[PDB]
């Protein structure tokens, strides 16, 4: 009955598709032709066929045919139902206006027509998950309208927003930072809850961690599609304490402004390193809280600890997650806000991590995911500010975006609105008078 | 499950049947092209002679 | 990698065009409401009309139960 | 699902367009004949981007060839790859235009450009969605300069939202194989500033010096020339026929390196060329690919950018390779030498990655530079332009066919005012 | 070779393009003959 | 007992007729020389449709009328020319050529009488007779021409008898003549006074329909009227097979049409998928009562979210459930896209059949399980006549081709005389659907 | 059943005649004996039409051969089809007219309708349903525009609700066969505007043309020329005798083609027309033939539609085709061109399709189509007629067989008024 629905837009976000729902077939027992070999676990992602099928709950949507027609003839083209996979003809090309004005508009109504198709076979809608990119076009631009039109035809459903942050030192462009600040009123205003990573972060965690010295954006996206399984396998497989979409929503989210989490994952070792390791509870959730082992290139020393969501999978005992829990809490070096004196929210799942042929984790025992609501965001969002108006002083770049369909005041109500925003978060990491 | 693969398959065997008639079709057609270019050849040759003859 | 198997076999024979598909209603209809006399053998939803018609314009034709 | 219609102008673009054609078709697996001989299905994936479709299994391509001395159209139909082009797709004038601009613009030029406009309408009404058009020529000339303006600034005005790329042979700082080429190259510079998408400047200097010096090759013809050439045309445009991590269409390379509709004019250069005795002295490495496409020896345009500052850069490799390290090499020269790139750009760089490598090779890499070191160029031009108009040489010729004079010097005027637009970008301060 | 509108060709050595007179009067009647002969006294 | 006369008029008329032929012989088993194999009485579900012969024969009830011979010749030829009576295939020699005045004045008056000879035949061997279909298109001469004084001299033979006219539209943008408007309008009178039920339909939609859903890149009239043959066989099924709960054709009449003027329903089948997406979908009820719905599966260029729905009937075929067709219409009921009208506030109608749909060999669509027919009264069809009245007031300002109409035998009064009938008939549909 | 009688007048009329019946007897199987060497059963279902039965499966053309000399009938009949034509339908006369109107309408041309109609209601009642007439001629000539529109005025009056085709040859701007070529075309033009159905404007310029720039052809003789000509004249009736999925006879294109009566002039194309080089280099599809079809350089008369506005359009379809891509391309040319179509008729394109194409050819398709720029034509006329006029050159030629002076300024004012008919609606 419970149920989720994936939307994944971009290049970026066919990608992590990829990698999410081969890990997804792997974890249920289903072939890439979609059968199983042979209990309604399968029930959150997986839809039956009048044939004996399963399909995904999956709507991918992109401007350009070049990263779809790959997953039209790879190993999965009998798995997903030829109409769930949305093309244009030409992309935004790095590009807001493009994206949001002049080529949304021909592929918004087949991708609401699909939307709702699946929202009515849903007898019971979780809600749905965006996985995107901000870099790019059509991530930056198609998902703002994407996300627009959501609220309006759906009132109360969530929104999970998986989102692709620029890094702070490398890039794959130039007018990344337009493109990235204009999406900060569409994730501020009509989204519930929005991780954020970056891809130097886990270059970093991939090079030191697991041995790998050439990571590739497949060795990315499997560490991504295993936090997203961690999150999802609640709802997805009985366990000790269940957590719910609504619920860490709820013991997460403090006030409608502030919805910017970091998702960490523990442990990330490799095969030879897992052998002589004996991996404890309080082993892997001192990991989390390490600053080495974030996702975003960020210190939470610099900021505190607002709030803090684990979810632990396999042989683990309430006892000791209590027990790591008060040694966590002991140390002067970790700091929470003096308005939490409780803030953490605890998730235990029976089903250990599975692993995948021709990957880089190792088979593991227990695992854990954290998401923390911290102040250690005014410098990631900071950071870039000092780029975009580094670019917006000349008016670089600009006249891609004006001649398109947009008016220059976008620009600066836009940075306006998401300096009120840096603004906010100081008052609510400040002590209480 | 039966009868979705069936009608694929003979829908399957229409087209293949299509695609032969389609090749035995321009077969011919470069057949008669490559007559055509020898009887423009055998034209010009008979024309070069008639004017040789006449001087 | 690894091993796939293939489509499952049928128990029975299978040919469109000329077999009727499984209802709630084909598995169950001598027992229905609304179902005729059944002296069809390709099909018992075809109606049969021997009862109903007057005894002027009738041929020759057999009554249920009879 | 995105095709580019391709222009040649002259006789310098018959050639360099004739040894292009030849290697993208050995590139697609395409024989003399025109069918397709290969072995993969993945050749075949985008083919529509350069290929129409014929019977029986060929492909012609959108090419049109404009020329008004059949001499050099005789020349290619003649060649080896010479059978493939469609036969109606030579336009040949009728008499030359002798290295004189205003009779390649106005005289004998205006004529042939009704066919050339028909020919270019009929193969672009074609297409399903087309992504633009594409032009090759040398602005030394009378027909690729003096005519094949004129054909921009038609096709321009017919089809306004597209995207127009050219590939130029602007004049050799020491060569100068014509009297008249900084005339011809400045009446042509002019038109091009307003009516050109992106333009890619080709120098001979800079062709000879790498032949000669990296390839290490006693005689470079111009069939070398032309194959460096053709292999920058091929790498860049290689995204859109062949699937990647990170794709890049030209209306991308256009958004991330054009800050201003007047500043579009680039320097390419390629990246693995090496000698047959330095070929197995050294190994294929993503940083032995940026150090060769960084090298200021590697370009293919006679500009120095140690004079210049990198507005900005991009990169297209090829061939299965790193992010990580892809992105930590670029990272790294944008580090080390920081008095080369502007300050009010960050994250100059633009990257994408191509899965599949040209023929015979693991890894390629190619470079597209919009700097500020290109006013050098015009500088150049420009004081030999001003150098014979002060005395009115060769006047006579651009006069009496139908040109007036202001048109020299408003030419130099918004020369002038181009590289001054140019020197005020170079020495702008981050502070306002 | 199809029946086509540029497929045609002609006999180029042929020398005698005589015209034979088919249709003439006798009497006062306008008279139809058999053509015996083609063009040339072929 | 039960029994309705085919009438197919005009080379649409024909082709129609024989797709639907083609489907009708191939459902109730009969072969293509007339005779059934399967005979080893009891059986009557073919009385609808075929008159039986002491020999074994069975002859169709329909009556193929045509200007010209150039298409009844093929049906004379091919393979159905064992099937159908010589007589019943009725041709003239010179065709009216795209004008409704030699449809109707000059050429018809010629052949009027063999039709009403055959239709009367027909109707006396009829003991019973539900009504009669009339397939006919707008546009054409014949069509647009005789059909009409068909109609009125039917109105006289038989009173009360139901007509149903399965009629094709001219499509908004697309067409395949000129003076299709002015044909197009001259009907507008005896498609309002002497017809019961109209179903229209129009090329286009079909074309988009045959595009989106079944993937053929190039369709045609083949792949159209196998889709029109398989809404009228669904609409027969319920007089020919044994259903939960049957709908007879007096029966949805009644439930469908609330005003004598407003007779013009749209009609929508679903699903139309291909055997490539029945393997990645289940048809259940909830799911193929839903896509009749949507406005890109109307078989009109006419959009039913501007317009109020009046009346809908519902026909479902197959493995369908009264539980699933409740809860289906509880679920269509609560969304505020769908729209009816204050004074209908049970807006449905509801038959359920036993037998599936059959398949025909080298067809189309797939091999399903159950499947829906949607026949809905709504107010979205004024936007449709308004586009074609556009053209015809674009074309009638200056007078194009009005000799030639003038010319073979009527006024001019006739096209302001329409056009005013049309006018009227528009303003109608807006002061029904202004609420109270 | 419905039958198409031909009418051949002048030696223009007499050599793109039989070339006609050359190419209509191999679409049929017509042996030059006459007798039927086929392979489909489909070839002799209409073939009545055209051909009338005789003894021992014999088929002979329902035309009549009209000239005032036998000069050209004698080459007719030493050719490889000369055979066929039934000897009692020659018709000729043993004085020329010389290029003179007057002679051939007037004075050698009034003693020979005496014989011509009465072969003419010969073959006319014969028919079951007669469809109409067809005549083949020039308007710069002295068989062609003088006698032949002397049968024109008279089979007219005999037969007034029938179909009346033209296939005329009108005369050609730098060409110039004739000196007193203006004089027969002005006052021919004066005589078909009033007795004329459907008129098909065909000039010897444009075909030399095709011949040039499209075909590639070295030698073009008259042979080529009079093949194009005969490309049409059976595609237009194609829909008579073979069947498909939506036909069209003579009269539904004429309906559809005519907005007022005084505009019945046309220009005709054909459309896969190919050089042999470029055989291989193109593809066969329905967007290769419209793009040909609409061409400029394509149409058979010296009239350029880009200096006018399109009134109506027809194409006539062959071969196996979907009925999709037909009613696509010719709304995909309507969006696009909305200036050289006039804006009070919406859709102007008729299309028809038939289901028998050309043998050895896949596909194929036949333009007629009614343009404001045929006004080019009469004006081109109209300014040499009253160059000549003025001074008064060539009159005792006409003058001098009886004709009145006034007869020349009516030609004018019927002519200068029907130029003036076209230009209100452009
Ligand atoms: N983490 C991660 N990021 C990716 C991946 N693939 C692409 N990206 C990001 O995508 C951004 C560029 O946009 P793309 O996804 O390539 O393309 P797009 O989002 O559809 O935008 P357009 O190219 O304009 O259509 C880069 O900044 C990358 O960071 C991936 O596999 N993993
Ligand atoms: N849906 C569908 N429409 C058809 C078909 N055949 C013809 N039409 C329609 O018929 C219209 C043309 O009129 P026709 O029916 O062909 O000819 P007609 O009714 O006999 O009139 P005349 O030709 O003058 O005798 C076109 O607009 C087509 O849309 C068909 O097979 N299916
Ligand atoms: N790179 C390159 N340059 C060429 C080639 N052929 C000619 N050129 C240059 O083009 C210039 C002459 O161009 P020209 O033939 O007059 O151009 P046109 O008048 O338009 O035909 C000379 O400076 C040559 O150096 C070639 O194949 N490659
Ligand atoms: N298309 C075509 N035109 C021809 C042919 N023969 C003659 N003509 C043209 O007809 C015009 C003169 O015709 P003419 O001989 O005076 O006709 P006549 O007086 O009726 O015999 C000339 O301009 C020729 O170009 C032919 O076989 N085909
Ligand atoms: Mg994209
Ligand atoms: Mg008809």
């Amino acid at each position: 009955m419970r149920e989720c629905i994936s939307i994944h837009v971009g290049q970026a976000g066919v990608q992590i598709g990829n990698a999410c729902w081969e890990l997804y077939c792997l974890e249920h027992g289903i072939q890439p032709d979609g059968q199983m070999p042979s209990d309604d676990s399968f029930n959150t992602f997986f839809s039956e066929t009048g044939a004996g099928k399963h399909v995904p709950r999956a709507v991918f949507v992109d401007l350009e045919p070049t990263v779809i027609d790959e997953v039209r003839t790879g190993t999965y083209r009998q798995l997903f139902h030829p109409e769930q996979l949305i093309t244009g003809k030409e992309d935004a090309a790095n590009n807001y206006a493009r994206g949001h004005y002049t080529i949304g508009k021909e592929i918004i109504d087949l991708v609401l027509d699909r939307i709702r198709k699946l929202a009515d076979q849903c007898t019971g809608l979780q809600g749905f998950l965006v996985f995107h990119s901000f870099g790019g076009g059509t991530g930056s631009g198609f998902t703002s309208l994407l996300m627009e039109r959501l609220s309006v035809d759906y009132g109360k459903k969530s929104k999970l927003e998986f989102s692709i942050y620029p890094a702070p030192q490398v890039s794959t462009a130039v007018v990344e930072p337009y493109n990235s600040i204009l999406t900060t009123h569409t994730t501020l205003e009509h989204s519930d809850c929005a991780f954020m990573v970056d891809n130097e972060a886990i270059y970093d965690i991939c090079r030191r961690n697991l041995d790998i010295e050439r990571p590739t954006y497949t060795n990315l996206n499997r560490l991504i599609g295993q936090i997203v399984s961690s999150i999802t396998a609640s709802l997805r497989f009985d366990g000790a304490l269940n957590v719910d979409l609504t619920e860490f929503q709820t013991n997460l989210v403090p006030y409608p402004r502030i919805h910017f989490p970091l998702a960490t994952y523990a442990p990330v070792i490799s095969a030879e390193k897992a052998y002589h390791e004996q991996l404890s509870v309080a082993e892997i959730t001192n990991a989390c809280f390490e600053p080495a082992n974030q996702m975003v290139k960020c210190d939470p020393r610099h900021g505190k600890y607002m709030a803090c969501c684990l979810l632990y999978r396999g042989d683990v005992v309430p006892k000791d997650v209590n027990a790591a829990i008060a040694t966590i809490k002991t140390k002067r070096t970790i700091q929470f806000v003096d308005w939490c004196p409780t803030g953490f929210k605890v998730g235990i799942n029976y089903q250990p991590p599975t692993v995948v042929p021709g990957g880089d984790l190792a088979k593991v025992q227990r695992a854990v995911c954290m998401l923390s609501n911290t102040t250690a965001i005014a410098e990631a969002w900071a950071r870039l500010d000092h780029k975009f108006d580094l670019m917006y002083a000349k008016r670089a770049f600009v006249h891609w975006y004006v001649g398109e369909g947009m008016e220059e005041g976008e620009f600066s109500e836009a940075r306006e609105d998401m300096a009120a925003l840096e603004k906010d978060y100081e008052e609510v990491g400040v002590d209480s008078v | 499950r039966e009868w979705s693969l069936q009608q694929q398959r003979e829908w399957k065997n229409a087209r293949a049947e299509q695609k032969c008639a389609e090749a035995l079709y321009t077969e011919t057609r470069l057949q008669f092209d490559e007559t055509a270019k020898h009887l423009q050849k055998l034209e010009s040759t008979t024309r070069k002679a008639v004017c040789a003859s006449v001087k | 990698e690894l091993a796939q198997a293939g489509t499952p076999a049928p128990t029975k024979p299978h040919d469109y065009r000329q077999e009727q598909p499984e209802t709630f209603w084909i598995q169950r209809a001598p027992q229905l409401p609304g179902v005729s006399n059944i002296r069809t053998l390709d099909t018992p939803f075809r109606k049969n009309c021997s009862f109903s018609t007057p005894v002027p314009l009738s041929l020759g034709k057999l009554l249920p139960y009879e | 699902m995105r095709e580019i219609v391709h222009l040649q102008a002259g006789q310098c673009g018959n050639q360099i367009g004739a040894k292009f054609w030849e290697v993208i078709s050995d590139e697609h697996g395409i024989d003399p004949t025109g069918t397709y001989h290969g072995d993969s299905d993945l050749q075949l994936e985008r083919i529509n981007v350069y290929y129409n479709e014929a019977t029986g299994g060929k492909y012609v391509p959108r090419a049109v060839l404009v020329d008004l001395e059949p001499g050099t159209m005789d020349s290619v139909r003649s060649g080896p790859f010479g059978q493939i082009f469609r036969p109606d797709n030579f336009v040949f004038g009728q008499s030359g235009a002798g290295n004189n601009w205003a009779k390649g613009h106005y005289t004998e030029g205006a004529e042939l450009v009704d066919s050339v406009l028909d020919v270019v309408r009929k193969e672009a009404e074609s297409c399903d969605c087309l992504q633009g058009f594409q032009l090759t020529h040398s602005l030394g000339g009378g027909t690729g300069s003096g005519m094949g303006t004129l054909l921009i600034s038609k096709i321009r005005e017919e089809y306004p939202d597209r995207i127009m790329n050219t590939f130029s042979v602007v004049p050799s700082p020491k060569v100068s194989d014509t009297v008249v080429e900084p005339y011809n190259a400045t009446l042509s510079v002019h038109q091009l500033v307003e009516n050109t998408d992106e333009t890619y400047c080709i120098d001979n200097e800079a062709l000879y010096d790498i032949c000669f010096r990296t390839l290490k090759l006693t005689t470079p013809t111009y069939g070398d020339l032309n194959h460096l050439v053709s292999a920058t045309m091929s790498g860049v445009t290689t995204c859109l026929r062949f699937p990647g991590q990170l794709n890049a269409d030209l209306r991308k390379l256009a958004v991330n390196m054009v800050p201003f509709p007047r500043l579009h004019f680039f320097m390419p250069g390629f990246a693995p060329l090496t000698s047959r005795g330095s070929q197995q002295y050294r190994a294929l490495t993503v940083p032995e690919l940026t150090q060769q496409m960084f090298d200021a020896k590697n370009m293919m345009a006679a500009c120095d950018p140690r004079h210049g500052r990198y507005l900005t850069v991009a990169a297209v490799f090829r061939g299965r390779m790193s992010m990580k390290e892809v992105d930590e090499q670029m990272l790294n020269v944008q580090n080390k030498n920081s008095s080369y790139f502007v300050e009010w750009i960050p994250n100059n760089v633009k990257t994408a990655v191509c899965d599949i490598p040209p023929r015979g090779l693991k890894m390629s890499a190619t470079f597209i530079g919009n700097s500020t070191a290109i006013q050098e160029l015009f500088k150049r031009i420009s004081e030999q332009f001003t150098a014979m108009f002060r005395r009115k040489a060769f006047l006579h010729w651009y006069t009496g066919e139908g040109m007036d004079e202001m048109e020299f010097t408003e030419a130099e005027s918004n020369m002038n005012d181009l590289v001054s637009e140019y020197q005020q970008y170079q020495d702008a301060t981050a502070e306002e | 070779l199809p029946f086509l509108p540029g497929t045609s060709f002609k006999d180029s050595t042929k020398t005698a393009f005589h015209r034979s007179q088919t249709l003439s009067y006798r009497n006062g009647y306008a008279i139809v003959r058999r053509p015996t002969v083609g063009i040339g006294g072929d």
